[PDB]
DNA sequence: GGGGGGGGGGGGGGGGGGGGGTTTGGGGGGGGGG
DNA sequence: CCCCCCCCCCACCCCCCCCCCCCCCCCCCCCCC
């Protein structure tokens, strides 16, 4: 039981478990392992199997990626896709958990190789435990091209299983007990208080904020009028105020209560990266939250090209693309809750949100509800939260 | 000459088995005790090798790259003889050298020291990730599957050019299952700053270590190195060669400082004593010195049942008039704090603060390298004249100062680093 | 470089015969010459180049044969499994069976006609004791398989 | 006295072996805010 | 009007090729008819 740090050359060719975090997931590629060929005149189906340092746990002579095209008798061969066998192949770089990395050291990392049904078991950032065989491969500079032989051998884990560590319900099951108690509760009058106050029970006060949050979670109905003329039913909220107030903690409670909820701290874009010789259309949180919700902390920090396009989310519940010939429009039909801080100093309750924060009034006005919260210096609140922090 | 090598080996075996001072066989004891705790190395003081038989030291120092493997071999044979009943398997033991030869400062090492044993000192400014070097290669011919092997001594081999009895031009391959490997690590040593010549830029050496010398140092540590000043033909003048050192030894709680610190803890006047001991030439500023002691000690770092983790590190800002000894206090804290980094605000860049991309000249491939915050992890970063720092740098301070992390996505390398500072 | 070989549950001779049988027989009879041979007369007139095969037509033909009590060896599965090879088989069947043109074309205006006619003349000069071409050269149409509908 | 056959030189073909094939910092220009 | 910001620009297999060797052809010389 190891991590990418304590994984050591003594462990080579042993079966190991590595605790870590996924980074640099490669694209999935099909790897040829058996090629099948009809022989044009001979009638027989010839074939060839293939080998490399990753497809086998033990060393065997590599078979170098060439399709044969002629029989022993010289007759030409036609390669048979479908009958030929390809396995999915993917590389993932497991990083050491930064909590484990000691003082003054960077986190080590290693490349896991995954085939077929272990492919895409994880995505970048997933905390994971992988089990596989730790291996060396390649010539390590022992081949006579390399004048420099101080370079070490490449090493890998050939994966045998991938356990995502999600723990240290997106649609829930419903029992008859749930059906009964939901309906029995719904006939009571104080449900709008009790359910909303069940949100964020550690938070002092802020009843109206919790009620407004519940109305956003149970948001309004869409209106497609005649000719399909669309008017938006979704609700949008913004919590302006001081830092150290309930805001960010309320966003945690909302994020863990809602479903199809996206965490941010936008719109859609046409994008490119180091290895891509190509441009791809990317989804921001509102597109990802289509008919869901977005949680936007530190919303005062968002840059101009984002804020200019937020109007399309707020008015049309959509976002439009306008470069690389991908002129199109995407569904972004979400209900948003955002939070923001003063750009300088504590919040001046005399000044407007437009004045305490750089966001324009012509943007701030889009939100259905616009709260301003502040760190009231109340002794009862301070006594309570203080003793909670001390017990912590 | 194999008989001569055998007599060298037997000479070293006799040195292990016979060397004795004040009734103790120190190297038999050290080798046995090292075997018990399962570290297969031996630390040899060359004063003792000289004192035993200076002919052996002369052979060693004339050509260490040939003699050191023979000494290692002798250590293996004695290890078996003192820990296994033979006629009723251990690896190749690492040799480690202690020395008091006169140091050559890192700038004076030049072509006359090539392949000599050298003693020097400096500051370790970088420590690469571990890497695997072969000791025993199991080797196979691609055509006839004639198998052979290479046993390697890592002091400077290649695959054989053609089959050792058509068989193809360049046929051999490695059997990675039966081959044996060791850990190798690269370090960069910079010369001691108070030894740099006037107006010079400080010079540095790349150097290597393996087995039980890996992970033994961290960046910023001041060390004395014993190693072979040596050469390799890098890919990047004409007939030129890259110098490097193959390390053979490093020097950088004890059971009585345990008692000393118990006694000092028991002293009732301790806080006044430490307060006086911070920047003792600086008069006054008593409460500020008291706060510096608090910052040095830190609070207590904590973990909750949720996995959530709470800051132990204290941050202190000294804002005030000119000539109030602020910079003097920071430049003292960089001395006393066991891990510390000193920067100045106008000397900074966001990269050199959090972390930066590099391309290693040795592999010729990318790797990420830590900035001032990472190098201060576990201690204090002293940011002098902080008011002069650019806005983007002060933004980059936020994560490393409050979240105590640095999140990275550069050159395709996604990574997150720790910054307990 | 010697190769091993294995037996497999298919025969391209049998399937080539099945493909040409389908081509010279089938029509969309539920809507009441063959659809494909008529379309190939349009190809022969140089009025069409996009030859489309419906997998639904193949399925209807298979069901007609199975209804008439003979197994059609499920050509739909074969083309859905190793599609690329069956482009070659379908094109060879068409090249073996396409009828001659009806509409006039001014046939000599195509360089391929002149050059292959000249090669034929030269080959007859040889053949007095004193393939003609690779078929893709002469093949003017483009062949595509069109998928199954929901069923 | 011319044509065939023997012997030697010169050229061409064929085979075998070998080598090659993005981040960070700095200055200056250009534009926007106090 | 002046200064600061921010933007730009720049640093292992397969083919071609060459070298080596062997055979075949063509010319010259000598003999035979
Ligand atoms: N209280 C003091 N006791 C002794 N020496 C002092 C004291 N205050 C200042 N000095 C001396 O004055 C100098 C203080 O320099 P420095 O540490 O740079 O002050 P500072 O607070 O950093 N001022 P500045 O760099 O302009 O922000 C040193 O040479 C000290 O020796
Ligand atoms: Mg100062
Ligand atoms: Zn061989």
């Amino acid at each position: 039981a190891l991590s990418p740090r304590t994984l050591t050359a003594q462990h080579l060719n042993k079966l190991v478990s590595v605790e870590g975090i996924v980074t640099k997931t490669s694209l999935v590629r099909p790897k040829l392992i058996r090629s099948v060929h009809y022989a044009a005149k001979t009638g027989r189906f010839h074939y060839r199997d293939y080998t490399d340092a990753t497809t086998t746990l033990t060393t065997r002579i590599p078979t170098p990626a060439i399709y044969p095209t002629e029989d022993t008798e010289g007759n030409k061969l036609t390669t048979e896709y479908g009958y030929s066998t390809f396995i999915d192949h993917q590389r993932i770089t497991v990083q050491e958990m930064p909590e484990m990395a000691p003082a003054g050291q960077l986190p080590r990392s290693i490349d896991v190789i995954l085939d077929d049904d272990l492919v895409d078991k994880t995505k970048p950032g997933d905390r994971v435990n992988v089990v596989g065989v730790f291996k060396s491969l390649g010539a390590g500079g022992m081949n006579q091209s390399n004048s420099n032989t101080l370079i070490g051998f490449k090493t890998l884990i050939l994966g045998n299983t991938v356990y995502p560590l999600h723990a240290r319900a997106a649609r829930q099951m419903l029992t008859d007990f749930d059906i009964r108690n939901i309906n029995k509760l719904s006939k009571k009058k104080d449900i709008f208080d009790i359910l909303s106050q069940s949100l964020a029970p550690s938070i002092y006060g802020h009843d109206h904020i919790k009620k407004a949050i519940l109305l956003m979670l149970m948001g309004g109905v869409e209106k497609n009028l005649e000719n399909g003329s669309h008017l938006r039913g979704d609700i949008n909220i913004l919590m302006v105020g001081d830092p150290s107030t309930a805001k960010s903690q309320l966003l945690r409670f909302v994020l863990n209560t809602a479903s199809l909820a996206i965490a941010t701290t936008l719109t859609a874009a046409v994008t490119t990266d180091r290895e891509t010789g190509e441009r791809r259309l990317e989804a921001g949180a509102m597109v990802l939250a289509d008919r869901g919700v977005v949680c936007i902390d530190e919303f005062d920090k968002m840059t101009d090209v984002d804020r200019v396009a937020i109007h399309e989310v707020m008015e049309q519940q959509t976002v439009t693309i306008a470069k690389a010939g991908i002129h199109t429009t995407l569904n972004a039909r979400c209900s948003v809750i955002a939070a923001a801080n003063p750009v300088f100093g504590q919040y001046d309750v005399n000044r407007d949100p437009h004045q305490n924060i750089a966001l324009p009034d012509s943007l701030l006005s889009r939100f259905d509800l616009l709260f301003v919260v502040t760190d009231d210096i109340n002794e009862i609140r301070d006594r309570s939260i203080s003793e909670h922090v001390l017990r912590t | 000459n194999d008989d001569d090598n055998t007599e060298i080996i037997k000479s070293f075996k006799n040195f292990i088995l016979e060397f004795r001072l004040d009734s103790q066989f120190i190297y038999r004891d050290q080798l046995r005790n090292n075997i018990l705790v399962k570290n297969y190395s031996l630390t040899v003081n060359m004063e003792h090798l000289i004192g035993y038989n200076e002919d052996i030291y002369k052979k060693l120092s004339d050509e260490p790259s040939d003699i050191i493997p023979l000494f290692e071999t002798a250590i293996t044979q004695v290890a078996k003889r003192i820990s296994i009943l033979s006629r009723a398997s251990l690896p190749t033991f690492q040799l480690i050298l202690n020395s008091n030869a006169n140091q050559i400062p890192l700038r004076d090492l030049d072509s006359e020291h090539v392949s000599k044993i050298v003693r020097l000192s400096g500051i370790i400014i970088s420590t690469s990730v571990l890497s695997s070097r072969a000791t025993y290669l199991s080797i196979m011919c691609r055509n006839c599957r004639h198998t052979t092997s290479i046993t390697i001594n890592n002091f400077n081999v290649s695959l054989p050019r053609s089959c050792l009895s058509n068989c193809g031009p360049d046929p051999y391959i490695i059997i990675h299952e039966s081959s044996k490997f060791i850990d190798q690590q690269f370090l960069k040593l910079q010369e001691i700053p108070e030894l740099v010549p006037v107006g010079e830029m400080p010079r540095n050496l790349t150097m290597t270590c393996d087995r039980y010398l890996t992970n033994k140092v961290i960046p910023g540590t001041r060390v004395t190195i014993v190693g072979i000043y040596s050469i390799y033909n890098s890919k990047n003048g004409v007939a030129i060669r890259t110098p490097y050192i193959k390390i053979l030894g490093i020097q950088s709680f004890t059971e009585e400082e345990e008692e000393e610190f118990l006694q000092l803890s028991r002293n009732p006047k301790l806080y006044e004593i430490l307060t006086n001991s911070i920047a003792p030439s600086i008069f006054g500023n008593e409460d500020i010195k008291k706060a510096i002691v608090c910052l040095l000690m830190g609070g207590s770092k904590k973990i909750l049942p949720d996995g959530m983790r709470l800051r132990g590190d204290i941050n202190v800002l000294l804002l005030g008039d000119p000539g109030t000894a602020k910079s003097q206090l920071l430049k003292f804290v960089e001395k006393v704090s066991p891990i510390a980094v000193y920067t100045s605000g106008k000397g900074s860049s966001a990269a050199g603060l959090t972390a930066s991309v590099q391309r290693d000249p040795m592999t010729r491939e990318f790797y990420l390298e830590g900035g001032a915050m990472v190098l201060a992890d576990g201690g204090v970063v002293c940011i002098d004249e902080f008011d002069k720092m650019r806005d983007e740098d002060r933004v980059a301070i936020h994560e490393a100062m409050e979240q105590q992390t640095i999140s990275i996505a550069k050159a395709g390398i996604t990574t997150v680093l720790n910054s307990r500072t | 470089a010697a190769l091993p070989s294995i037996q497999l549950p298919v025969d391209y001779n049998n399937l080539f015969n099945e493909i040409t049988d389908f081509l010279v027989t089938f029509k969309q009879d539920t809507l009441s010459g063959p659809k494909y041979m008529a379309m190939l007369q349009k190809v022969a007139n140089r009025e069409l180049n996009s030859v489309i095969i419906d997998l639904d037509d193949i399925l209807q033909y298979q069901n007609e044969k199975f209804l008439q009590g003979t197994q059609a060896d499920d050509l739909v599965s074969a083309i859905q499994q190793n599609a690329n090879h069956f482009t070659e088989l379908f094109c060879r069947a068409i090249d073996n069976n396409m009828p001659l043109p009806t509409k006039e074309i001014d046939y000599k205006d195509d360089v391929l006609d002149v050059i292959l006619n000249q090669r034929r003349l030269r080959n007859e000069r040889m053949l007095s004791d004193r393939e003609l071409f690779p078929p893709n050269l002469t093949r003017r149409y483009f062949l595509y398989f069109k998928p199954l509908s929901q069923n």
